[PDB]
């Protein structure tokens, strides 16, 4: 199995900001790295695919990268809508293994 | 008989005797216990680990009658991925790779397969492979290959080294990357070497990828009634798969190839560059130094008595002129 | 004709050891043209994928916790997913997703899918 | 080479699933042009089955189905029309040159549309499969934009003769509209390159080389998908099939003439570029040259200055340090000598 | 409507009438009397020079019936040349450069013709244009050009065009051949914008030319509406004169990019001469000077005493190691 | 003067057969006459035991090597009814490579070439084939071919080349001639990657010279190629009486390897030329480390040597009656300089 | 220079820089019969178009007009390829008329002492059965066909003249051949001395030759397209039996453009190499001027140190004092050229 190790688990942030979420792939994965959000009691909803490509209908403020193993996901304004937590993906195997989250909250 | 690799640390043979019924697996390190397996009529998997120990590979090679020209191509380490065909047995010799994203180099191993009636022989160089799934899908009947001949097993053994393949692959693809953001930005002296060291891995690969392709093209296209028809479809699938990493080797040559073109672009500016700043400094200082010999002789009537406290005003001269180079070199963009 | 639309059914509370077989209805969209999977989340607990189908091919991937217990499958007549759970443990309690994923290309040799639409999720609950 | 067609397998990969081979997944439409010598209907829809009904149509008509990443219609459409999965996976794939292919009840032509930003100075190439039938035009795109407005309006306005002919016409008339936004791509490129050459001699900097290897690596590309161009075109009106007319040739041989020219002008490019490529070189040598021409000539002047002044500097005790006007100015003189002459032989030179 | 030309200064009409038995000339600043109104009689040629009189343009389009598409195409300054047909008449569009001596760039003018039943109508820009010695066969009486027809007359134009396209071309010969004995022996860094401004009217010639060689292509070989069968022939000459043309901007095209490149064939040398130079000066002073800050020393015990003439010998082992230095760079060549 | 004159038979009548080749040491003539049912391999010398072959019902493979001897060549064409002009042409070793629909044969002029890894030399030999009727002629210079796949399939029942007429024949001969051009391409390709590792890492003359030969090789191979493409498609798109209707796929078949084989050479051809700039750019970057030596050197110690000789002139008013510990200090300074301009070069990470 | 100025088209003028020589030869041959003189007189040749047999007159030194116009009157040849036949600054072409057919080629001759490449224009007019070749000069390259026609060899005896223009066409393109043999021994002279020993003269050499290349192909490109306009639009006037020999010769014109277009490959190459060798050449003059200064630049500082003015001199007897520094400063040079000898700057 891919192990995807997502941190920070608890990031706070304010309306505004900038919010960066990194997450770390247990061994080589060819850039099939999803990002997803997900409210409370809602099923996820897919954000970024390819680990650079921004899906049809989210806002453009989600970014993508990637640096070898390294995936992150920038926010660069928060809004009010944008509090959920975020969830990594890695489909580069037949067995595909989500990371563990990160709640972004209101500070 | 002369093995012209550089692996002969250690050497093993392994074999696994599989049926419908039941198989059995054995490690041995003597030569004799294995030549009777030719009479089986189950599929059998022989495992020569090496072949620095030319005495074991001839009594094999002599005992399974086979010609001493592909004896000598299985101890021809430095070869092309290659097929043959011949009357009783067929003869095939692939490459396996190994990296490491610590010292950026890829080492090949070859491998040699020769597949007779009912049995396979495998000629290696280390101790350790990439064909673990296969024994794993005989020993615990996970797969068909328990159902069918020797073929079948050629085939499984051949989509292992694929699988290798495509392993690293991903591992050159994530070294691409890394080394892509690198140069576009924040480059050195590490990345250009970095760079060629990339480049020289994607020219073996491809260099051993393409001989594969024609392997499985020719294996699958037209062959002897050695292998079934019923494996006849599994290796195409195989070439298919070939065909993927071909390509992918194609398009990464392409963006190393770019990224080095970046890094010749900008030589002749950086010469400038370099002279600009020699420049400068020779021309502040030639002068300086000229006239503190001037002043450093050791003539008798040099005008050297007070006129002014001595010695600062010539270092104010100095200052006035080198303000005036310094002048000469705010303009022109030079500083 | 109608958006997509991904419906789970049959989700509810069952005796550990038991099975119960979870129904995801897809509205929209022809189920062999696109590959169906389950998404486990326990409660109070991140995402963990548990299964997938391809209908065109009824080819299966199924998670290591759930081997040899989970069977997926799919049938175009009904355009309907089906995941049956038997043996099941207390640990599986959990809201399950049934997500519908597209593949995209990155390499030659490299693929990779994306869920694009996920259902409302039914909660399955195994103790007592 | 040639052999048995039939779909790829591809590791990681269900045995039947067709991939998009792309990046644009933005919108998806489906525009019908079902037009005759009297009358024409046109409509743009989202469900595929609402133009299913058009393949058995007696009248010519012209499916344009925008955004292939639904696999779904994609894959609907061609198997109810007949078409080959080979030909699916060809047209949904992307990273493959313009080619042309002859079936029994089709031709399948992939061809590339191009696009060009001046600014971040990007080629984009979006690809375009057309697909002949007996009696439809299927054309499968990727997003919103193209370049058969011209075509567009003549059907709808009844210009030219289009509408009077049958649908090997209308393949034509969108070969040809290709070919002209080949020729609007051409002249844009013209630009850029005289852009590019009038700030190469006097603005030297790695932007403008790195400019121009794009530019280079552009032009490359053109080449490489221009050529297959001319090769369909050549096998279009050199190898007709029974689906395109005995009439109409001289219109694909019109075309072919056509992309002759492009391909002479991508050749002329093709050198051009060096030309430019040629002249940042010389113009940092020149650079170089007076940078450190001023260096020799300060080292040329101050070196042997230097090297005299440490003679006279150096202590012996038994050293003729008094002659003529006590000696020492002498040296001086000597020093302006040694110096004025080398000035003088540089204007040999011309330097500085 | 309207055009996009410069040049508003002058305003003219010229009518040059002529037969085998006389000629007759008005030359009125005003449309006035034109007499011909498709007399069908008499050979007529019809100059009007200035586009910003519009209003006559028009007129003469209203009478004669000319389309008002190509009246709008005529009054264009930044259109290739272009021929176009029609059943009353036909309707053509040149081009004349000019050349100097003074800051290398053409000037460059858009002149149409319309030939009509005995009616050459056509429209300038400039007075004093290449078209004088055609004058001078009217004026004169010389050669066959007074004895049929309008079609003859409108090729003595277009061959009076393609001879001052002739006398251009050898004025830009001249050019390029002054800037390759420069580039050759003076190699100087306002030769190469020199050389590229030279490059870029070359290139505003290929892009001129090949539309004229296709309307001298399109006159002839496509059996043209209204011409004599007699006068095709002549058309003919212009036609290999076009092409002729083609090619030698084509050739000198080539020619210029060599400059292009020999030119840097002497900067890249330059820096090398000049090498020289700081490297023979240097390896001669540098350890020169050393060896003097070797005997300017401040130590107390040296063997520093008169050693048979010291000085001298210091001043000698100097000479030699000099003379060594520089026999040495004259066995390398350098000097 | 060497062996690629083109002014020979220069005062000679058009008609007269004269060999323009260097090789003129061996002379055979083999023929493979093969039916549905049995094949006669005749290799045999002497001209007059072959000609009755062309009245045969069955398809034959006359293949004359070594054509040096005019007289044989004289005789097949004179006994089958071949034009002079064709006999010269075929004589010809430097005709550029062509067809020709005659009413009664086709002649066709190709080449093969040979390359030798060990030393880098490209060698062209033309083949010259004549279908005519049910037979095929083949002329060429020396002993040593590609067609050994075609003897293969004809002695051994592998294919279909026994169950159709001489066209099929003539299709096998152009197939293995473009395989033979697909193989030495991919040697050439070969020596592109090594003469490329080695500009980027060890630029020397020998190195120029290599790739000086390398672009003349290919220019003069894509010169080669471009008639190919010309000649197969003349052989299959305008089908003449001689070639079959049911044979024409197959030459379309090799019309398209023809057409990737032009683009790889244009491929190879664009990475020859880039090859030189690449080297200029390797030796200017060799020589600007060079550079950064010199200058890293010149900056540390042509400052130091100035503030060591400032003080040293014969100035009296000069503090140098041991101000502060004067030596020690200036030494420190000296010290300081060098440090802190070594930091600024790692700031610019020349050092 | 080619400017016609402003003259009627009707003008006969000549434009060329030979006038010294003015000759006649007349061939008439049949299949048994052969004649042949030399005169300088225009009405001892005039009656010869309406003859039953082939002939062949070479006019040559085209330079008094009277002989031109009045040929050109009698055989009815249009006044407008007079003024071409006398324009010797001509691309070759060919021309189509009901009684005959015009074409004008070139000749072209190659000094090597002083490389360069003289032009001379011939024009070919066959009409019926008569072949009117006019040249510029003395000296020619139809010499073998003369000697074909007096021994008797080939069929050119036993055929009409067209036979005769494709033979003389013939004889042009083989001229042309041995042309480009010259050269090819020019350019393998230039890339062996731009090769082994690079000087700075040596480019202004490549240049000229690229020059006579780029004009080659000005005039060999046309040639080709004219063989053309003979192979694949025959008109009556030429005989079918023929029309085979034209191709032929066809084929050799489109080789010669391919050589010329190899050949200017390799000259593009070869100033590209040249500055391969100067750059490498300054390579190694940087490593001297590095070498030295890495030497003695250093050193002399250290002299600088201990040649202040100070007087708190560690210097009476440090350690024997003196040689001690003389011995580290060469202990430095030591390190430093081993240095260099690790690094293969010598
Ligand atoms: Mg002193």
């Amino acid at each position: 199995d891919i192990q995807m190790t997502q941190s920070p688990s608890s990031l706070s942030a304010s309306v505004g900001d900038r919010v960066t979420i990194t997450c770390r792939a247990s061994q080589s994965v060819s850039s099939a790295v999803a990002w997803y959000q997900q409210k409370p009691g809602k099923a996820p909803k897919l954000l970024i695919y390819s680990a650079s490509s921004l899906y049809s209908g989210v806002p453009s403020r989600f970014s993508g990268s990637r640096s070898g193993t390294d995936f992150t996901l920038t926010i660069s304004s928060l809004q009010p809508e944008d509090f959920a937590t975020y969830y990594c993906q890695q489909s580069s195997s037949s067995l595909i293994t989500f990371g563990q989250g990160t709640k972004v909250e209101i500070k | 008989l002369v093995y012209t690799g550089k692996y002969r640390e250690d050497f093993e043979i392994e074999v696994m005797n599989y049926s419908i019924e039941e198989f059995r697996e054995f490690k041995t390190t003597d030569v004799e216990s294995v030549l009777p397996f030719r009479d089986s009529s189950t599929p059998t998997w022989i495992n020569i680990t090496g072949i620095h120990r030319t005495d074991v590979v001839q009594r094999v090679g002599e005992f399974f009658g086979i010609h001493p020209l592909v004896l000598e191509d299985i101890l021809n380490v430095h070869q092309r991925p290659k097929v043959e065909f011949f009357e009783n047995y067929v003869f095939i010799v692939l490459k396996m790779f190994t990296y490491d994203k610590n010292l950026h180099e890829l080492e090949s191993e070859q491998v040699s397969l020769i597949l007779t009636k009912n049995c396979v022989l495998m000629f290696q160089e280390k101790i350790g492979d990439v064909f673990d799934p296969v024994r794993e899908r005989i020993r615990y009947n996970r797969g068909i290959i328990r159902k069918k001949r020797a073929d079948y097993l050629l085939y499984s053994l051949i989509d292992a080294l694929v699988d290798d393949y495509f392993v690293l692959l991903e591992k050159i693809d994530d070294e691409i990357d890394v080394l892509e953001e690198e140069v576009l930005e924040r480059p050195e002296k590490e990345t250009v070497q970095r760079t060629h060291q990339l480049k020289r891995n994607l020219v073996e690969l491809r260099k051993t990828i393409w001989p594969l392709r024609e392997v499985l093209s020719s294996l699958y296209r037209d062959v002897p009634p050695l292998i079934e028809k019923e494996t006849v479809p599994y290796f195409r699938d195989v070439y298919d798969h070939t065909i993927q990493i071909a390509d992918t080797v194609e398009t990464f040559r392409d963006i190393v190839s770019g990224l080095l073109d970046v890094y010749l672009s900008s030589v002749s500016n950086k010469t400038n560059e370099v002279m600009k700043v020699l420049t400068i400094i020779a021309t502040i200082f030639m002068p300086l130094t000229f006239i503190a010999g001037i002043y450093g002789m050791n003539f008798e009537y040099m005008p050297e008595l007070r006129w002014k406290w001595g010695y600062p005003v010539v270092l104010a001269v100095m200052g006035v002129i080198a303000v005036i180079m310094v002048v000469y070199f705010k303009k022109k963009k030079w500083l | 004709i109608s958006e997509v639309q991904l419906v789970e059914s049959g989700g509810g509370l069952v005796q550990p050891g038991g099975s119960l077989r979870l129904s995801c209805a897809a509205s929209g969209f022809n189920v062999s043209y696109y590959s169906i999977h389950w998404v486990r989340q326990a409660p109070g607990k991140g995402l963990e994928w548990v299964a997938s189908i391809s209908s065109s091919s009824g080819s299966t991937s199924y998670a290591d916790s759930v081997k040899g217990r989970f069977t997926i499958s799919a049938d175009t007549s009904k355009n309907t997913a089906y995941l049956q759970m038997n043996s099941l443990r207390a640990e599986d309690t959990a809201v399950y997703y049934c997500a519908r994923s597209y593949w995209y290309y990155i390499w030659s040799y490299s693929y990779g899918n994306a869920m694009d639409y996920w259902g409302q999720g039914t909660l399955v609950t195994v103790s007592s």
